[PDB]
RNA sequence: CGCCACUUCAUGGAAAUAAAUCACUCACGAAUGUCUU
């Protein structure tokens, strides 16, 4: 009741910048974990954005997200918002467009957090996870993996001639499974992920600007790419009942498409939230 | 698998542009300079363009129909024969033969060829009086600048919707509100979450009969006439391709020469001293059908003034 | 990725010794996009193709572009040389031949993580230390 | 920390004789910028990016961005000149010379805990200073 | 009318630029001002 788990669905190209200076080749790089440097969205920015989305219902606002700056009644905010951590990253392949790309460390990070933070229905969930990591882990015997659970993308390049698919007869994977991390998933090896999840490898869009026509400025933007899915833990602290019923309403309903990171104007963040649905 | 792209059996267009392209095969050499000039290269090359080549693009594909969903109902205008570039900037070249020497812009994930939406917008920005910076650099032209663009800005007006007559103050108001979200100056204006004009990224929507990439040659002679020419080979979007243009735009209200929220526009209707004379109002569908002039003016990509990206109607 | 002081002194001996920066402190004003294009080649088209298109020597470019391949591969020798025991059981520590062909050693040793970001700092590097010069 | 006066009273001394205060007490707008970034990019990137990236000159920036490392460099050099002299301290008191880049001396002078600190404290006077002043 | 091919396969420019750099609130509140031998 208190702590529900929703993934986050991008639909197009999001960047949340780091603000950093980088002197390299990418002028603008995007946040990511402090433990793990994988990609993820500060709490601060998810709720912001959020926030955002229902300034309209100000009494809904007042209630979950608390007072506006600088009001004269400070009031403390009742729902809490936890970072978005990346879930499953599309990887460019032969045999299908893009591929569902997960690592043995982003499960095993997402079993720890639904056992520490009690969503509605971890129960079903960390089970069917542990069984699948175990039954990975049994699998590899310590080596570098990639697995697929369609017998149809059997040697697929997952991005890099080094990392070929293979698919395990033994190891299944249940439909819910795959409504949560996403069709044609593939397992990686935390070696293998970090590779194409490092900087050297997220793909980069090069923007220039133009003064009558001509080239003034040149500068490239990290992005994260379009399908990538995002999962946050939102804390439900004593706020009121109607209130909430509508926040997650108005959040889960098909509809409803929030803005998160950079480049608004431009069709950059723009996501789907779900709820974790029951197994 | 060779045509009609689809997301089960296909190779992602940017993987094979990028990655796939320059993988190294048994017997094929492009380090040396025999190497770069043989015609196992070449053949390498041909083969590797023409599975770029080869795909199709149904009108009923699941993903435009996602991008539909995501972005709402498209603006489909139709390509052109000289072809259609974008990403031309981007690094592609070894000095082989036979390669493609241009860059391409496609999508990460889906693969498909596209338009950023920061090309579309800077695109349309370009043809309004203010898009250019008020510079040390850029000050000696930058009076004919927008003397010429807010004329040809103000007949667009004129013609896309009801307002006759539209003021120099009317039109910068009218723009910094579409592309910068505020006042011509450094102000804020209090707009709700649906009053923001956004510009998403156009997608090559369907390639009727045939496939959507094509091979295109441009050839500089150098200012010695005596001496060889030069082929450049690149990647172009084929003539007849439908690009889905997907905005999110509102409606824009002008009282006495300044922008107003839908709210406050309400209550300055609400107020006795009201001048139906003041008050103008640009509507998304008019907006749509603006950028959609101008498009079919200018057009968008590289190489826009030989030729290169121009719409026309579907 | 932080650029070490280490990495940028092995960049200036590098572009001196090579020949980029003249005894007067000076180098040609094409050598900035030179490196500038060449970290760009190698995030968008990958090592292997931009180590191929400025290792030519066969250029119609207006200066030698292959000088800045032999920069990368004298500031790699460098970064090598002072790599750790527990570091060369990792990573590879030999030293890379000067007569041999940079694209030729990283396809024969792959294309291995640690050969990419290798060039990815040393182009930093040469990135940086030009900055700390007047172009001519 | 605290508000250092006398490092305030360098950095308006330096401010002065790099040219970055017109006669009237006012001073180019992007200036401002410049001394807020400093800090941020000495912090996240190295010192020696940093300092390379504003003593940079033939830019492409709205003004001269090298005038702030010499001021830091001044203020430096003020700092030393004012550091008392004796056995076992750890600040070394020589100054840094004016034929020579800021670069270039963190570079041969390195084990640069001393200089990150007197960057910083500087970084922060040049900021704290700066507001006595208006932007044009 | 017959017979017959060679040559050329990227250079130059832009490689980040400005705005915001913490803001508001609380800055001590209550008890004890002598007590027991």
């Amino acid at each position: 009741m208190t702590t529900r788990m929703y993934v986050i669905n991008t639909l197009s190209n999001m960047h949340v910048g780091s603000g950093e200076v980088n002197y390299g080749v990418i002028a603008n790089l995007i946040q990511r974990d402090s433990v793990t440097n994988l990609p993820n969205i500060n709490s601060s920015g998810l709720k912001g954005a959020i926030r955002e989305y229902f300034k309209e219902n100000e009494d809904l606002v007042r209630e979950l997200f608390g007072s506006a700056p600088r009001d004269e009644k400070t009031l403390p905010g009742k729902v809490r918002f936890f970072e978005a951590n990346l879930l499953s990253m599309p990887v460019r392949s032969d045999k299908v467009p893009f591929l569902m790309a997960i690592s043995d460390e982003v499960l095993q990070e997402l079993i720890t957090k639904m056992k520490f933070f009690n969503c509605e229905e971890a129960t079903q969930y960390i089970s069917h996870l542990s069984t699948l990591l175990d039954n990975i882990k049994t699998q590899a015997q310590g080596t570098d993996f990639a697995y697929v659970f369609d017998p149809l993308l059997q040697g697929a390049i997952i991005e890099e001639v080094s990392i070929r698919a293979t698919c395990p007869s033994h190891i299944p994977l249940q439909p819910s499974l795959k409504k949560l991390l996403g069709d044609r998933l593939v397992i990686l090896s935390h070696k293998y992920f970090s590779i194409l999840s490092d900087d050297n490898h997220l793909p980069v869009l090069s923007r220039n600007n133009l003064e009558n026509g001509q080239s003034a400025n040149l500068w490239y933007e990290q992005v994260l790419p379009r399908y990538s899915r995002l999962y946050f833990m939102l804390m439900d602290g004593n706020a009121q009942s109607e209130y909430l019923k509508k926040f997650r309403d108005t959040l889960c309903t098909p509809s409803t498409i929030i803005q998160i990171g950079a480049n608004a104007s431009i069709g950059y963040g723009y996501c789907q939230i779900s709820e974790l649905s029951p197994f | 698998m060779p045509k009609n792209y689809t997301l089960q059996n296909a190779s992602n267009l940017g993987w094979l542009f990028y990655k796939d392209y320059y993988r190294q095969e048994p017997n094929v050499d492009f380090i040396s300079t025999q190497g770069k000039e043989s015609d196992t290269t070449a053949d390498f090359f041909r083969k590797t363009n023409q599975r770029i080549t080869a795909y199709q693009l149904n009108s009923e594909s699941p993903l435009v129909a996602a991008f539909n969903n995501h972005f709402g109902t498209p603006l489909q205008l139709k390509t052109i024969y000289p072809g259609l570039i974008t990403g031309s900037g981007l690094p592609h070249q070894t000095g082989s033969k036979g390669e493609f020497k241009l860059g391409f812009q496609f999508d990460y994930t889906t693969g498909l060829p596209y338009i950023p939406g920061s090309s579309i917008k800077g695109t349309l920005r370009s043809m309004f009086p203010f898009s250019l910076k008020d510079k040390g650099s850029t000050k000696r032209i930058l009076p004919e600048y927008r003397k010429e663009r807010m004329e040809y800005i103000r007949d667009l007006i004129i013609e896309v919707t009801n307002i006759n007559e539209i003021s120099d103050t009317e039109i910068q108001a009218l723009e910094y509100a579409i592309f910068t979200n505020s006042t011509p100056s450094g102000k804020t204006i209090e707009f709700s979450l649906e009053e923001k004009d956004v510009f998403y990224d156009a997608f090559v929507a369907d390639s009727k009969d045939g496939v959507m990439l094509s091979d295109d040659y441009i050839t500089p002679h150098g200012e010695n006439p005596l001496k060889d020419p030069k082929p450049i080979l690149f990647l172009k979007i084929r003539p007849d391709v439908t690009i889905n243009f997907y905005f999110k735009l509102c409606t824009t209200h002008l009282y006495k020469e300044k922008v107003c929220s839908s709210k406050q526009i309400e209550e300055i209707k609400k107020q006795n001293d009201f001048s139906s004379s003041d008050y103008k109002m640009i509507t998304a569908h008019q907006k749509r059908n603006l950028f959609e002039k101008i498009l079919l003016c200018i057009g968008i990509g590289a190489k826009t003034n030989i030729g290169y990206g121009q719409l026309k109607k579907l | 990725m932080k650029i070490s002081k280490k990495q940028i002194e092995y960049a200036i001996e590098a572009l001196r010794a090579n020949n980029i920066i003249t005894n007067d402190n000076q180098y040609p004003k094409v050598f900035k996009g030179y490196i500038s294009s060449f970290g760009a080649a190698v995030i968008q088209s990958g090592l292997i193709p931009a180590i191929i298109f400025f290792e030519n020597e066969d250029n119609d470019a207006n200066a030698d572009r292959h000088k800045i391949i032999g920069v990368l591969k004298d500031i790699i020798n460098a970064m090598r040389q002072q790599y750790t025991v527990t570091d060369a059981t990792i990573l590879v520590s030999s030293q890379i031949p000067a007569n041999y062909s940079m694209a030729q050693y990283i396809i024969e040793h792959g294309n291995t993580d640690q050969l990419l970001k290798e060039i990815t700092e040393a182009a930093v590097a040469m990135k940086l230390a030009l900055r700390m010069y007047k172009s001519e």
